[PDB]
């Protein structure tokens, strides 16, 4: 449900094979209480796409797959109705949990 | 003399009391949970904080600094001159003075008479079993509740990464196989409005815990084991340790961060007797609670003297309009 | 006289009453299991709770500290001045006062006449019995069930790590082979809105346990073996000992933690006769329980004075507004 | 002999302490979050800033530059002559002196005796465990609060693109297939009025931090492992290191940006004994706080000397007006 | 409202490859829109680059970019006019700022 | 809508066809700081009206929609109540935002 594709991209900011070690964005998306800071944190996570692309290309392993624009609008289309923070926390921590999986990228 | 201080401090771009080690990349700042309203039921949020151990250690540093210059500065542990807080660790029976003289940890009276740091800050001697509760107590430096409610969580945290330029003598930046250490490491820097509360129990200085009184004349005369001048000097040393405290010397990474301090407001009370603890500055309604506590304590028969900076308090009770921290400690030492 | 207090207090960043950790590098805060509804389900949660022994000891500390100021404060045990209080045992039949006077434990009357801690907080004399129960009792300190229901998840328990750096004679340091003291331990810090409840039966101070009344002249007058003046002094000291409890002076790790304390709400009832405790503050509906219990007690013919802080408790009941715990103590010391 | 300096400087068309980019054609200026009071309630704003680490590095550069000319200038590290700030990286137990001699790292006294950079700016050798806290404390350079009030952000930043022209012998730009390097990168340039604060605890130069005193006859005396002339030279060099810092030699990209760097105003204090730190120049109400601190500290008996540039500080405080930073350092070196 | 995606598709052209116009500053400024004034200003700076991308896309064999229609501009003006609360303004700005980075298939 | 028509006219200064590119006047209108600057920018924008009117039929495009007198007058008395740049900058940016839209100038 459009979580694996964004989850692996989020993991791309944590894997040891990519020596940039951006844990602040993962902490920010994980510790989200309402809509605005969650969207801001996911925007900061998604902003590092050129860095990851030009670092993977210079290394040799296949480039990371940025989330496709078809599942981008799903994020707001689902989170607009999440007024209650209790239900928001579910996905706010699920994304961070997916960001810490193995996700073998560069062989 | 017993004194309590509580207030707020503005503080931005501070990497104080981090978690990770120096050699580990991405040094992380400490986090602590707090409970707030957010216009509904109770909710817990995770915010950067400074532990009370850090504050207590920097109070110890300031006290040692201000007690060295006194004529009784010889009465100090050799570890104190090194700012070493390990007071009588596990597996030792004797300690070394500042001048090199040895002291035996058999009784508390001689320990507090000859060693000043172990008297103000307490000590533990597991090998012998001796005890002394610290006279100074400190709380956490938590961001104030109304500030947390007012910012809706922009994380108050910036992870800034930077590197050293360790290079070979020939001018080549080698890899890990060469021996160079040109690597990037990240430090987390916090910001916001914080609250602090430290209590001092300087009325028991120079008095052994076991035998507070001796009853020489069938009356409670305190068991002052040291000279009154030494006890007094220890008192203003502990009181003057607050001047480097509320100036930017209660944090780590001072060489590269040196936190940007400005005390916003505070209240201090002292009555040379038993005193209720003030309300921590973390709560948004601590001014009214402190005003009520002061008023009821004074009406109950306590000789509370109150100095306030940047708070209106009650406007009807006798409170001194102090202008800064060092003026406050000057007023405190004028009433010894 | 006979007083009962129950309410809710906010305290965070505290490690009061931990497991000590005398053999392990990790110090665990106290925990207990609690059952609560989960919208048609009896779920169980592990939440920190301060034991009543801690509160009893800290109230004793406050009482012995406030009893020294009074001119009648000589009548105390040598243990009391050191915040001791083991209070004898199977091998001791002699009490040493603050001035060092031998006191026999033959009867409770002399024990309560010459000692003040033994009078209020009880004692035990295995040699001849003479058991005296504590006049002040305290309950545990649990977060309210409303808080537990509303948080559901979340840990509110932080394991914060502290080091003990020990620089050597020049600048060196060692881990475990140089004999120095350089370790890295951890402490558990809790938060939440806790509930407290204490019962003080101060109406029996100075009266021997075995002889509540003398009944000699055909009047059941109280058997006060001591002078009324220092009996009143003991009452005032015990009532003032409440002030250095609801301010942050309860628990452990006071030097490094000093919990961020703020009393939220409370209800207290005071009377000159035997009265029942209202309800613990852990329950969500404890305010209505207090209202019902005070109405029922007043229906049976009881003279109760009720003080409320940050709680309405209805309008029919003539309750006294309380600005702070010290206002309550000042109103109480009127008797 | 301790010094505290604070004030405000106006920077235009500067790109000091950027984020480097690393492997991309975009280079961003470093950002940090600061808390601003505002009449509408507390807010957090991300603003460009210069980290205190680079400020410390440039002070180290100035100190080395002014200590090289000193006759005692041979007592430096070979890395210091190259402005290499790394202090005894992990795995090495020896230090190469400027003259080529080898210095062991088993003793702190020798290290501070024949290595001036480690003495002044501190060091750490993880292999042997020796350490020394730096004597210089540097804080972040942040735009002042009232400036943010008045400008309402405006993004305070431009992005200027520079080409990378690779014209070969034939005169062609290429198509990234032959080996040409014709590209187009961009750099971020900021502007505004910033505030700075610097602390120099020049009282432990040549004095090991383990045994600061000797106590010959229970009479405190500094434990100096070097002759007093070297102490005087090191202190003078550290003081003069401020000249190539307030002239515009702070930060990176000096060859292509060279910040405009006018010093707007400043206040400094200096005293032989320990003194509280001055208020950072970020806050709008920092002149009044500094004035109160100075007045009350002098009332407490601290023999402090105050030098003010473009700040009045009223009449009660006995302060000497100073025309520029050069005159300030001249006055500072006048009183040893 | 359907125009957020329309304007995000245009904003994608300022960051995407095969265009050599790496305008990260304007995208970040739109994302950091504290007030409505600077949000509109950043949108104007982003729109000013329309002719450059429009000509370069056909100069390198790519379909012309979908410059937002005047209806989208009218809707944006209405939203800016009726939103005086920073609470909603921040999420509004982030909504169209997030679309800049994606796996858009601009050039087949 | 009293701003859409002025923006429609301003879009003639830059678009496909209508080979007369005037970015400086659009920037001056958009970057207006004082009321005089905005008025001068509007005057310079209107100065090119005869050029566009004659060039419209020179390429077969419909004649341009020159703003009526009434909205120009209304703009003149709407300018004379803005005592701060706060509102004036917003008005200028709103006016200039329509210039770079996907107008159907001449099908």
């Amino acid at each position: 449900g459009w979580i694996r594709n964004i989850g692996r991209y989020l993991s791309y900011l944590v894997d040891d094979t990519f020596e940039e070690y951006a844990y602040d964005v993962v902490d920010g998306i994980a510790k989200a209480r309402t809509q605005e800071e969650l969207l801001e944190g996911v925007y900061k996570a998604l902003r590092l796409a050129p860095k990851l692309k030009k670092k993977a290309e210079s290394k040799g392993c296949p480039p990371p797959r940025i989330p496709s624009p078809e599942d981008i609008e799903a994020l707001e289309e689902k989170v607009e109705q999440l007024s209650n923070p209790k239900d928001l926390r579910k996905l706010a921590v699920s994304l961070a949990l997916w960001a810490f999986a193995s996700w073998n990228n560069c062989p | 003399m017993y004194v309590r201080i509580s207030g707020r401090i503005r503080l931005n771009a501070h990497s104080l009391n981090a978690q990770g080690g120096g050699g580990t990349n991405y040094i992380e700042i400490t986090k602590t949970k707090v409970t707030v309203r957010t216009e509904n039921g109770w909710t817990v949020v995770e915010v950067p904080a400074i532990t009370g151990n850090m504050l207590k250690h920097w109070h110890f540093v300031g006290f040692v600094d201000y007690f060295k210059t006194t004529p009784y500065g010889v009465n100090l542990t050799e570890r104190a001159l090194r700012y070493n807080g390990t007071r009588f660790g596990q597996g030792e029976t004797t300690a070394t003075k500042a001048n090199g003289a040895t002291v035996q940890l058999n009784d508390e009276a001689t320990i507090i008479k000859e060693l000043a740091d172990a008297d103000v800050h307490g000590f533990l001697a597991p090998k012998t079993g001796r005890r002394r509760v610290s006279l100074v107590k400190a709380s956490f430096i938590l961001p104030t509740e109304d500030f947390i409610k007012e910012v809706e969580g922009e994380r108050l945290i910036t992870a800034i990464k930077h590197n050293r330029v360790d290079v070979d003598e020939k001018g080549a930046i080698g890899s890990s196989k060469e021996g160079t250490a040109q690597m990037l490491f990240s430090r987390e820097y916090a910001t916001g409005l914080y609250g602090f509360s430290i209590v001092l129990d300087l009325g028991l200085v120079g008095i052994p815990q076991g035998l507070p009184v001796k009853f020489e004349e069938n009356q409670p005369r305190p068991n002052i084991v040291i000279d009154p001048n030494e006890r007094k000097a220890r008192i203003e040393s502990a009181l003057k340790a607050l001047i480097p405290m509320l100036s930017g010397y209660i944090g780590a990474n001072l060489a590269r961060s040196f936190p940007v301090f400005k005390v916003e407001e505070l209240v201090a009370i002292a009555s040379e007797g038993p005193i209720p603890a003030l309300v921590h500055g973390f709560y948004e309604d601590y001014i009214e609670a402190n005003r009520s506590i002061i008023k009821n304590a004074r009406a109950l028969g306590f000789n509370i003297e109150v100095f306030t900076y940047n708070v209106d308090l009650g406007e009807d009770i006798e409170a001194t309009k102090v202008s800064s921290v060092e003026e406050l400690v000057a007023n405190l030492v004028k009433m010894v």
